[PDB]
């Protein structure tokens, strides 16, 4: 989020004279590892035979 | 009375031998007698004059 700026008035003693506060604010954004995987089985004989 | 082969027990150990245990083992005879061949594969063919 950004902060607001304002046109400000001389005044001592009125709300037009104040200058007016504002916030910036920051966020949080998350890499999280998550797990991918497959098996695959074969015959032994299979793989001797290839 | 009197002390029994009971009445003493563990002061009389049992003994062991191996002497009855060894068997010698016999391979195949077909593997003696015949040829062999070092197969590579599931399958080989041999052709033969019918």
């Amino acid at each position: 989020t950004l902060p607001g700026a304002s046109w400000v008035s001389e005044s001592a003693t009125e709300p037009e004279g104040v200058k007016p506060t504002s916030e910036a604010t920051w966020a949080d954004r998350t890499l999280v590892a998550e797990e991918v995987a497959v098996i695959i089985p074969v015959h032994e004989n299979v793989v001797d035979d290839a | 009375a009197d002390i029994s082969r009971s009445e003493v027990a563990t002061l009389i150990q049992e003994a062991y031998a191996n002497d009855l245990l060894a068997s010698a083992k016999k391979g195949s005879t077909v593997l003696q007698a015949f040829p062999t061949v070092n197969m590579g594969t599931k399958t080989t063919h041999l052709p033969v004059l019918a």
